[PDB]
């Protein structure tokens, strides 16, 4: 009786190179609640990532917001890596400015 | 407008790895104001909103005892429900609870609620009248009989349409200066070729509150449901939400498509069109 | 504030 996470990687404000912003990874619709979420910068785990406290939707599925202050650049690549019992391997979603 | 006060609880058993993980979170509308996490350093109910910090030591002592009492109840209920559902002691299981109340803009009580889940599915819920219960199955009916015999609905009602309303009004007064207000979406459309012959039209809604919104796509005034990619409404991380809806269109046919935005903060529903030339 | 009374299932 398990539900796979829906993962969205996005910035709080429209991205502008060299301008401070917030990188978000919103993981939702998952069950059970145990989940591993990391924000990556050039394939390397970002260390001071905060997250919202576990909560859930009307359908009982869980959601969490992982976030960090960042300054986007033309060359730096950002991603969100998620591991959950429903996944064969950790899922990596690269950050795309258009989404 | 209307407001709500809600408490959310999650208890997850960890067989042979200690006591269950317990997380409690209190919200006023969509703003977290208190939290308890069994894995946190303090072992106390903690403030999460600036306006709740002014509460005194007796407030925090009471909230800590009461949230710990719910934790202990869930711990014994995980064992009880494993028994009702004929499950072994080896697997991890989850209890989720949400309860709260809504008030109108004039502070009047509107509704109260309590819903319980087991392993992410309905278990038992209090009914709209605050007098009766709906059990999801025959195992949950065992709880309903226990709560009917204990007159639990009356005790819970005295909180939901009483205590809950009293404190929600106090929190709204204490947090009036910062509490998130209705904000209409900022809307725009983006265009992304996927090849030489097709493009994605993406209709955006940003910085809006409440989270409730409807984004629809139409081709020549006819609904595009089943061809639209809708993302889940997501937090900006500032108290407002984002959402987008996308449609894959043939290049040169962009102007046939219209995006329709419905939101409570808008005077009228919006229509967006990709206008080329 | 939270409830001051709890119900066992």
């Amino acid at each position: 009786i398990q539900r796979t996470p829906k993962i969205q990687v996005y910035s709080r404000h429209p991205a502008e190179n060299g301008k401070s912003n917030f990188l978000n990874c919103y993981v939702s619709g998952f069950h059970p609640s145990d989940i591993e979420v990391d924000l990556l910068k050039n394939g390397e785990r970002i260390e001071k990532v905060e997250h919202s406290d576990l909560s859930f939707s009307k359908d009982w599925s869980f959601y969490l917001l992982y976030y960090t202050e960042f300054t986007p650049t033309e060359k730096d690549e950002y991603a969100c890596r998620v591991n959950h019992v429903t996944l064969s391997q950790p899922k990596i979603v690269k950050w795309d400015r258009d989404m | 407008g209307s407001h709500s006060m809600r408490y959310f609880f999650t208890s997850v058993s960890r067989p042979g790895r200690g006591e269950p993980r317990f997380i409690a979170v209190g919200y006023v509308d969509d703003t977290q104001f208190v939290r308890f996490d069994s894995d946190a350093a303090s072992q106390r109910m903690e403030p999460r909103a600036p306006w709740i910090e002014q509460e005194g030591p007796e407030y925090w002592d009471q909230e800590t005892r009461n949230v710990k009492a719910q934790s202990q109840t869930d711990r014994v209920d995980l064992g009880t429900l494993r028994g009702y559902y004929n499950q072994s002691e080896a697997g991890s299981h989850t209890i989720q609870i949400m309860y709260g109340c809504d008030v109108g803009s004039d502070g009047r009580f509107l509704r109260g609620y309590r819903q319980d889940a087991y392993d992410g599915k309905d278990y038992i819920a209090l009914n709209e009248d605050l007098r009766s219960w709906t059990a999801a199955d025959m195992a949950a009916q065992i709880t309903k009989r226990k709560w009917e015999a204990a007159h639990e609905a009356e005790q819970l009602r005295a909180y939901l349409d009483g205590t809950c309303v009293e404190w929600l009004r106090r929190y709204l007064e204490n947090g009036k200066e910062t509490l998130q207000r209705t904000d209409p979406p900022k809307t725009h459309m983006t265009h992304h070729p996927i090849s030489d012959h097709e493009a994605t039209l993406r209709c955006w809604a940003l910085g809006f509150y409440p989270a409730e919104i409807t984004l629809t796509w139409q081709r020549d005034g006819e609904d595009q449901t089943q061809d639209t990619e809708l993302v889940e409404t997501r937090p900006a991380g500032d108290g407002t939400f984002q959402k987008w809806a996308a449609v894959v269109v043939p290049s040169g046919e962009e102007q046939r498509y219209t995006c329709h935005v419905q939101h409570e903060g808008l005077p009228k529903p919006l229509t967006l069109r990709w206008e080329l030339s | 504030i939270l409830r001051g009374s709890v119900a066992h299932k």
